[PDB]
């Protein structure tokens, strides 16, 4: 979205050294435990019982790294989220009905997950620009609700 | 908390949508999805026309399950456990939409209650209606 | 903000008959007793103890017939709300150390009145297309704050 | 509610905070100013840039504040009462901020416990904050 020169560079670099699936996985997996009404929508995932069942859940790790695949090729044109996620924004609303607020939960486990993958490289200042980024994205998937 | 006041003022009020109730229900569903179209994410499977016979009948329940809300405004946690359970654990409805129609219901009341929409009663009335969505949404988590 | 031609239509049409005196003040009064936090900006405003003692005091009503006002010129230039609304955002963030949370919450308020006023007339399309505009505002104004 | 093993959770995670609750605490609010820069609405009076007494003495007294809640979790409201009134009746803080700061804070233990934010302590953790929030946020109306 809106960033200065600095903050993409903060976030282009910090993302340069996440491994997209571990990530992925562990931050979907995260939504289920933290916000358990997110699971709602994988029902047909199987056993999301207890938080290890969750982690290790293939289908959520499977989940997790299409989802954080997609982010990731976000960043690519921050400039234009709105343009990059319109599609995908269609489909969240017309066929899998998943209510925008969910996104916004995640963008937050999300932050909570770079957080403590990092320590203190995460400063608050790369915490601030991520923290535009991921309501940039939840903004961008939710644009074509109806 | 609800003061002896914010009761007399809820009982009140209540008491004047008297029979309207499920008819206020509906329209409160209504000016609920026209208003945030996110929320119709949770009724897939309603035809959410207008007239639309099932918002009416969902209408209908909403409004019942506020009326036992009312009747049993001392231990509303008791009366409405089934309806806490399910929220929490089939529907699962995101905690932020509880807000969202209680909004629409205060807009219906008010639109209904031309007299009775006192601002100590618009007052008494949202917290009532806050009260009803975080016992509804105890059980989540 | 984006409305279909039937929502302008129906947002202006009920404008027209908006006593920008009455419903101001209304408006904010109802603020002042639903919300009373928001009692903080108003410290040097007399009795706001009491539901009666807000909505007979002339201090809130003077205040909400210019907020209305303002209110007015952001419908009349729905095409920029932000724009219109830069320098009072400027205001409220920089001078009154408003958060912008307040924003929504009058703009809810707004429309109880409204509904209270207005009745049947205000109709479920009707409330939606105010929706729309509050929130609108709501944005516009919370926009130069940082 | 918190359940018997979100008791334990906290317990862990925050003894494990021992002595830098004050410095984790000042981390925090800086974290909230610069991520909710709408929250410094409420600090106009305030030094707030990085290292200011103002922010570290501050930031001290709100992980003082959670120390005892976290000593008083079977009697919060008792235990913080002093604190909801005057978030309440003095501050008059808009509750929408209590979860912008309860963000900040989860993320400030995340990046200094690496080996105990294991995904149910984040829960117990997330949960806890919402309760801090809820007691805090209680005697507004
Ligand atoms: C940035 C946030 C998100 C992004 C970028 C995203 C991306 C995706 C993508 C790329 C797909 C597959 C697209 C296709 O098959 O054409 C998808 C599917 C799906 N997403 Fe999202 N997603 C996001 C958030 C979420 C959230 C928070 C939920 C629910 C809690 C969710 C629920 C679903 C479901 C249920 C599917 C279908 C799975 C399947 O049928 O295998 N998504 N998402
Ligand atoms: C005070 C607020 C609410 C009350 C009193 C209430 C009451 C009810 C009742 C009585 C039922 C039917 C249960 C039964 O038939 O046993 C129901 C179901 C349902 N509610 Fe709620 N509800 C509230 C809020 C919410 C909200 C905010 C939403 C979502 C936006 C929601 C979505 C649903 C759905 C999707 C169902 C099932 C519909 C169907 O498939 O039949 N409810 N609720
Ligand atoms: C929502 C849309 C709003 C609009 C368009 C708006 C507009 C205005 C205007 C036009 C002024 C006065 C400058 C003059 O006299 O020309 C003003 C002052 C002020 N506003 Fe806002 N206002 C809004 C909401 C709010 C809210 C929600 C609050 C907090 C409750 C707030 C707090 C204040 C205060 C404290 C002042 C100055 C009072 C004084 O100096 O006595 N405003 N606003
Ligand atoms: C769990 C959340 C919170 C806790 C435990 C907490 C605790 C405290 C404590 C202990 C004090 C000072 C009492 C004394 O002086 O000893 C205080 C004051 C204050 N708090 Fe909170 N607080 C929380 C949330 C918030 C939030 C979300 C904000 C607004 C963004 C807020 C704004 C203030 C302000 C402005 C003061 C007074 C600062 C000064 O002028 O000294 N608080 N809080």
């Amino acid at each position: 979205v809106h960033l200065t020169p600095e903050e993409k560079s903060a976030v282009t670099a910090l993302w340069g050294k996440v491994n997209v699936d571990e990530v992925g996985g562990e931050a979907l997996g995260r939504l289920l435990v933290v916000y358990p009404w997110t699971q709602r929508f994988f029902e047909s995932f199987g056993d999301l019982s207890t938080p290890d069942a969750v982690m290790g859940n293939p289908k959520v790790k499977a989940h997790g790294k299409k989802v954080l695949g997609a982010f990731s090729d976000g960043l690519a044109h921050l400039d234009n989220l709105k343009g990059t996620f319109a599609t995908l924004s269609e489909l969240h609303c017309d066929k899998l009905h998943v209510d925008p607020e969910n996104f916004r939960l995640l963008g937050n486990v999300l932050v909570g997950v770079l957080a403590h993958h990092f320590g203190k490289e995460f400063t608050p200042p790369v915490q601030a620009a991520y923290q535009k980024v991921v309501a940039g994205v939840a903004n961008a998937l939710a644009h074509k609700y109806h | 908390v609800l003061s002896p006041a914010d009761k007399t003022n809820v009982k009140a009020a209540w008491g004047k949508v008297g029979a309207h109730a499920g008819e206020y229900g509906a329209e409160a569903l209504e000016r609920m999805f026209l208003s945030f179209p996110t929320t119709k994410t949770y009724f897939p499977h309603f035809d959410l026309s207008h007239g639309s016979a099932q918002v009416k009948g969902h209408g209908k329940k909403v409004a019942d399950a506020l009326t036992n809300a009312v009747a049993h405004v001392d231990d509303m946690p008791n009366a409405l456990s089934a309806l806490s359970d399910l929220h929490a654990h089939k529907l699962r409805v995101d905690p932020v939409n509880f807000k969202l129609l209680s909004h629409c219901l205060l807009v219906t009341l008010a639109a209904h209650l031309p007299a009775e929409f006192t601002p100590a009663v618009h007052a008494s009335l949202d917290k009532f209606l806050a009260s009803v969505s975080t016992v509804l949404t105890s059980k989540y988590r």
